Protein backbone atom coordinates (compact mmCIF):
# COMPACT_ATOMS: atom_id res chain seq x y z
CA UNK A 1 0.00 0.00 0.00
CA UNK A 2 2.99 2.53 0.27
CA UNK A 3 4.34 4.37 -2.54
CA UNK A 4 7.85 3.44 -1.95
CA UNK A 5 6.91 -0.26 -1.65
CA UNK A 6 5.36 -0.03 -4.65
CA UNK A 7 8.66 1.14 -6.58
CA UNK A 8 10.16 -1.96 -5.14
CA UNK A 9 7.43 -4.20 -6.36
CA UNK A 10 7.60 -2.90 -9.94
CA UNK A 11 11.45 -2.13 -10.13
CA UNK A 12 12.03 -3.94 -13.49
CA UNK A 13 9.56 -2.35 -14.86
CA UNK A 14 10.00 -0.46 -18.36
CA UNK A 15 8.00 2.12 -17.50
CA UNK A 16 8.54 2.10 -13.70
CA UNK A 17 7.47 5.73 -12.60
CA UNK A 18 4.23 5.68 -15.22
CA UNK A 19 2.76 2.25 -13.78
CA UNK A 20 3.33 3.77 -10.16
CA UNK A 21 1.56 6.84 -10.69
CA UNK A 22 -1.42 4.87 -11.95
CA UNK A 23 -1.20 2.05 -9.66
CA UNK A 24 -1.33 4.71 -7.02
CA UNK A 25 -4.27 6.28 -8.33
CA UNK A 26 -6.19 3.40 -9.14
CA UNK A 27 -5.54 2.32 -5.39
CA UNK A 28 -6.30 5.31 -3.65
CA UNK A 29 -9.92 5.64 -5.42
CA UNK A 30 -10.73 1.85 -5.69
CA UNK A 31 -9.56 0.73 -1.97
CA UNK A 32 -10.50 -2.64 -2.16
CA UNK A 33 -7.51 -3.79 -5.24
CA UNK A 34 -4.48 -4.89 -3.67
CA UNK A 35 -1.24 -5.05 -5.23
CA UNK A 36 0.28 -8.41 -5.23
CA UNK A 37 3.50 -9.87 -6.62
CA UNK A 38 2.96 -13.29 -8.23
CA UNK A 39 4.21 -15.14 -10.95
CA UNK A 40 2.74 -14.87 -14.36
CA UNK A 41 3.03 -17.43 -17.16
CA UNK A 42 3.25 -16.81 -21.23
CA UNK A 43 1.97 -18.55 -24.45
CA UNK A 44 5.05 -20.64 -24.59
CA UNK A 45 5.96 -21.37 -21.35
CA UNK A 46 8.05 -18.67 -19.93
CA UNK A 47 7.14 -16.92 -16.40
CA UNK A 48 8.17 -13.71 -15.31
CA UNK A 49 7.23 -12.06 -11.83
CA UNK A 50 4.58 -9.66 -12.35
CA UNK A 51 2.56 -7.33 -9.91
CA UNK A 52 -1.31 -7.64 -10.15
CA UNK A 53 -4.11 -5.95 -8.78
CA UNK A 54 -6.28 -7.82 -7.33
CA UNK A 55 -9.74 -7.36 -4.74
CA UNK A 56 -13.32 -6.07 -5.96
CA UNK A 57 -14.59 -3.40 -7.56
CA UNK A 58 -18.45 -1.80 -6.32
CA UNK A 59 -21.10 -2.80 -9.15
CA UNK A 60 -24.47 -0.94 -9.19
CA UNK A 61 -27.03 -3.84 -10.36
CA UNK A 62 -30.33 -3.25 -10.67
CA UNK A 63 -30.60 -0.70 -7.36
CA UNK A 64 -28.01 -2.51 -5.19
CA UNK A 65 -24.03 -2.21 -5.51
CA UNK A 66 -22.06 -5.80 -5.95
CA UNK A 67 -18.63 -6.27 -4.96
CA UNK A 68 -17.40 -8.36 -7.98
CA UNK A 69 -14.20 -9.90 -7.77
CA UNK A 70 -11.18 -9.19 -10.42
CA UNK A 71 -7.71 -9.59 -10.77
CA UNK A 72 -5.77 -7.12 -13.77
CA UNK A 73 -2.27 -8.40 -14.99
CA UNK A 74 0.22 -5.06 -15.43
CA UNK A 75 2.62 -6.41 -18.11
CA UNK A 76 6.36 -4.93 -17.47
CA UNK A 77 5.62 -2.69 -20.64
CA UNK A 78 2.60 -1.28 -19.28
CA UNK A 79 1.20 0.96 -19.80
CA UNK A 80 2.45 0.69 -24.11
CA UNK A 81 0.45 -2.82 -23.58
CA UNK A 82 -3.20 -3.69 -22.13
CA UNK A 83 -3.67 -5.18 -19.08
CA UNK A 84 -5.21 -8.87 -18.69
CA UNK A 85 -8.06 -8.94 -16.82
CA UNK A 86 -10.18 -11.93 -15.56
CA UNK A 87 -13.49 -12.56 -12.97
CA UNK A 88 -12.54 -14.50 -10.19
CA UNK A 89 -15.43 -16.04 -9.10
CA UNK A 90 -15.63 -17.21 -5.45
CA UNK A 91 -17.24 -20.77 -4.75
CA UNK A 92 -20.43 -19.52 -4.27
CA UNK A 93 -20.89 -17.89 -7.80
CA UNK A 94 -21.07 -18.87 -11.39
CA UNK A 95 -19.41 -16.83 -14.37
CA UNK A 96 -21.72 -16.07 -16.98
CA UNK A 97 -20.28 -16.51 -20.68
CA UNK A 98 -21.18 -13.92 -23.36
CA UNK A 99 -18.82 -11.70 -26.01
CA UNK A 100 -16.80 -10.10 -22.62
CA UNK A 101 -16.30 -13.28 -20.79
CA UNK A 102 -15.25 -16.63 -21.28
CA UNK A 103 -15.52 -19.84 -19.40
CA UNK A 104 -11.92 -19.47 -17.19
CA UNK A 105 -13.52 -15.70 -16.62
CA UNK A 106 -11.16 -13.59 -18.83
CA UNK A 107 -12.51 -10.22 -19.96
CA UNK A 108 -12.83 -9.21 -23.70
CA UNK A 109 -13.72 -5.18 -23.95
CA UNK A 110 -13.19 -3.05 -27.14
CA UNK A 111 -11.31 -0.83 -24.45
CA UNK A 112 -8.56 -3.50 -24.46
CA UNK A 113 -8.27 -4.53 -27.98
CA UNK A 114 -8.07 -0.80 -28.42
CA UNK A 115 -5.83 0.44 -25.75
CA UNK A 116 -3.20 3.17 -26.89
CA UNK A 117 -1.10 4.85 -24.32
CA UNK A 118 -1.89 7.60 -23.02
CA UNK A 119 -5.47 7.56 -24.79
CA UNK A 120 -6.15 4.55 -22.13
CA UNK A 121 -5.20 4.57 -18.40
CA UNK A 122 -6.33 1.94 -15.65
CA UNK A 123 -8.80 4.25 -14.45
CA UNK A 124 -10.64 4.47 -17.65
CA UNK A 125 -10.49 0.82 -17.61
CA UNK A 126 -12.15 0.65 -14.75
CA UNK A 127 -15.00 2.84 -15.21
CA UNK A 128 -15.98 1.17 -18.59
CA UNK A 129 -16.30 -2.58 -16.61
CA UNK A 130 -18.00 -0.72 -14.07
CA UNK A 131 -20.66 0.53 -16.72
CA UNK A 132 -20.42 -2.62 -18.45
CA UNK A 133 -20.88 -5.15 -15.49
CA UNK A 134 -23.66 -2.99 -14.45
CA UNK A 135 -25.62 -4.22 -17.61
CA UNK A 136 -24.44 -7.64 -17.83
CA UNK A 137 -23.04 -8.76 -14.70
CA UNK A 138 -20.55 -11.77 -15.10
CA UNK A 139 -20.85 -13.40 -11.93
CA UNK A 140 -23.85 -14.23 -10.66
CA UNK A 141 -24.96 -16.17 -7.20
CA UNK A 142 -25.60 -19.28 -7.23
CA UNK A 143 -29.04 -21.21 -6.25
CA UNK B 1 -14.52 -6.26 1.53
CA UNK B 2 -16.39 -9.88 0.76
CA UNK B 3 -17.36 -10.19 -2.62
CA UNK B 4 -20.61 -10.33 -3.46
CA UNK B 5 -22.36 -11.35 -7.06
CA UNK B 6 -26.39 -10.82 -7.61
CA UNK B 7 -29.33 -13.91 -7.54
CA UNK B 8 -30.14 -15.15 -10.55
CA UNK B 9 -33.59 -15.93 -10.05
Amino acid sequence: VSESQLKKMVSKYKYRDLTVRETVNVITLYKDLKPVLDSYVFNDGSSRELMNLTGTIPVPYRGNTYNIPICLWLLDTYPYNPPICFVKPTSSMTIKTGKHVDANGKIYLPYLHEWKHPQSDLLGLIQVMIVVFGDEPPVFSRP
Amino acid sequence: ILPTAPPEY
